[PDB]
């Protein structure tokens, strides 16, 4: 990247630029608007490779699934423990989240086998972390809490929504 | 015949005594003092609010210093008022150009302006209400395009520009009262002190310069990018203030000290900063990156808080309330967001 | 008397300027930049306490609450 070509100032006179190489090469700024605009959900909609909710069973499948995943995509880690409250609703939700989000990778994992027993109690269970790019983008302690007792996958992808954390349109 | 190249030489070898300077107080970074102060908890503002309107790519929004109404700049060749308690569209004005670099809110609410490729400032006056024809004035003076404008009161505006230079105008006459010159490259943007006295601003010649206003000259220069300034702000206390630019490093720096206090990067963070803001305390440096990402720095501990819009590469433009209370994202899907 | 200026100056005419600058700004009293650090730290301290983005706002007393 190095100098700036799409924010800013720059980004102005970059667009004017890619603009010219267009038109000859009102209504032509009316497409060019669209092309913009257009030109980056193809680039931000990479291809459904999920559909489910993995099961990762101890920590090193934890670490090795967010370290050697391709950097565009966007893993949710579900933290969580049998009996604990929201839990299982949460876990319902996910299953039909990853299959309306097959470019994004949910994972589920019992506090018990992260390899840190007591860093995860009850009381901040059940705990979403969410990475992308190889680093934590998001960490959301108690979910459970961010809704109604009876919430289903369109609460929790408002939810997600509303960070920032799903992709396309 | 007369001479130059020595001349060149007297330039570097002042730059040189003025490093040394610099070197001598030098003491201690800011972190260091900062190291026992306890690190903020993670950030993470939510979505409160999605401002519908705009037609394509926005360029630039700013805040009214009520901190609810908000202006912005788009692509679609047209300017927004907002009423971002309610998501309602209060103004409306079509621009001639789609090529909005730059918008501005004046304190007073009465005004509004912007500018871009066409090397003109545009001015509106909400209260005649010049929605539909009226443009109150045109600033033409500017031999390259209008990067920022600031407004310091209802007559008086000032303007940064790729012609190297920042101008003083005086909004009844139209006419560019003050001219500050120094620069030798493209200035990119600009920050007002809080008090209006004093202004700085970034360039392509990687330095920062600290301006008086009523008085029309350069007081300081500010270097240490080695790439081009593409935003600063000003810092809540007017003593120091924030840049961001091509070498993807953000840099406090401190009026008094003559030089940066601190620096944020990252190896993973390998884009251009494009934008800029405090939180109201300032504990919290907001960086608008050109691949359209936000991450929200611990302006103490020199260390990420958080991410901002989480890594959607949707961000344009950003701008914090004086309230401190929200924070707005504009996008190149045409959408603004308000954060909390 | 306000300064204005046309840009149609020579090289010299801008080199000079600049190390007239340069000078000026030599003879720049300049603070310890740990004397400015403890007073950043401090100004920044006291008041992040207070500061919405940081601590986040009650529900109650956010002016986005919610809409209804
Ligand atoms: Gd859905
Ligand atoms: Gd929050
Ligand atoms: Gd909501
Ligand atoms: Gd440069
Ligand atoms: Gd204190
Ligand atoms: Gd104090």
């Amino acid at each position: 990247e190095g100098q700036a070509t799409h924010t800013g100032p720059k980004g102005v006179i970059n667009d004017w630029r890619k603009f010219k190489l267009e038109s000859e090469d009102e209504g032509c700024l009316r497409k060019y608007r669209r092309q913009c605009m257009q030109d980056m959900h193809q680039k931000l909609s990479f291809g459904p490779r999920y559909g489910f909710v993995y099961e990762l069973e101890t920590g090193e499948q934890f670490l090795e699934t967010i370290e050697k995943e391709q950097k565009v995509t966007t893993i949710v880690v579900n933290i969580y423990e049998d009996g604990v409250r929201g839990c299982d609703a949460l876990n319902s939700s996910l299953e039909c989240l990853a299959a309306e989000y097959p470019m994004v990778k949910f994972c589920k994992i019992r506090a018990s086998n992260t390899g840190a027993g007591d860093r995860f109690s009850s009381d901040v269970l059940p705990t979403l972390l969410v990475y992308k790019g190889g680093e934590l983008i998001s960490n959301f302690i108690s979910v459970a809490e961010q809704f109604a007792e009876d919430f289903f996958a369109a609460d929790v992808e408002s939810f997600l929504n509303e960070y920032g954390l799903l992709p396309e349109r | 015949m007369s001479e130059l190249d020595q001349l060149r030489q007297e330039a570097e070898q002042l730059k040189n005594q003025i490093r040394d300077a610099r070197k001598a107080c030098a003491d201690a970074t800011l972190s260091q003092i900062t190291n026992n102060i306890d690190p903020v908890g993670r950030i993470q503002m939510r979505t409160r609010r999605t401002l519908r309107g705009h037609l394509a790519k926005i360029y630039a929004m700013h805040w009214g210093t009520d901190s609810r109404l908000l202006l912005s700049a788009s692509q679609d060749g047209k300017l927004i008022i907002w009423d971002s308690y309610t998501t309602n569209k209060v103004h409306a004005i079509p621009l001639r150009s789609s090529w909005v670099m730059t918008c501005a809110y004046a304190p007073s609410g009465n005004y509004v302006a912007c500018g871009g490729l066409d090397n003109i400032c545009s001015i509106y006056n909400l209260k005649t209400r010049e929605g539909n024809v009226r443009v109150s004035r045109e600033l033409a003076g500017h031999t390259g395009y209008l990067s920022c404008c600031r407004f310091l009161d209802d007559n008086q505006i000032v303007t940064s520009s790729g012609d190297t230079t920042c101008a003083l105008w005086d909004i009844e006459t139209g006419q560019q009262t003050t001219t500050f010159t120094g620069h030798t490259g493209d200035v990119m943007s600009l920050s007002l002190a809080p008090d209006t006295r004093l202004f700085v601003s970034g360039a392509c010649d990687a330095s920062a310069k600290l301006w008086d206003v009523r008085e029309g000259m350069c007081r300081q220069t500010f270097t240490g990018h080695e790439s081009d300034i593409n935003a600063i702000c000003f810092f809540p206390n007017g003593n120091a203030f924030a840049t961001g630019s091509d070498d993807a490093t953000c840099r406090l720096f401190d009026l008094r000290a003559d030089q940066e206090l601190m620096t944020y990067s990252h190896d993973n963070i390998i884009c251009g900063i494009t934008s800029v803001s405090f939180s109201k305390s300032g504990r919290l440096l907001l960086a608008g990156y050109d691949d359209f990402n936000c991450n929200v720095w611990d302006a103490l501990k020199a260390d990420r808080a958080g991410v901002l819009a989480g890594h959607d590469n949707r961000v344009s433009c950003l701008g914090v309330t004086d309230d401190g209370m929200a924070v707005a994202t504009g996008s190149w899907d045409s959408f603004l967001k308000i954060w909390n | 008397m306000p300064v204005i200026n046309i840009e149609d100056l020579t090289e010299k005419d801008k080199l000079k300027m600049e190390v007239d600058q340069l000078k000026k700004e030599v003879t720049l009293e300049r603070m310890l930049v740990s004397k400015c650090c403890e007073e950043f730290r401090d100004y920044v301290e006291e008041r992040s306490g207070e500061d919405p983005l940081v601590k986040g706002i009650p529900e109650d007393k956010n002016p986005f609450k919610e809409l209804k």
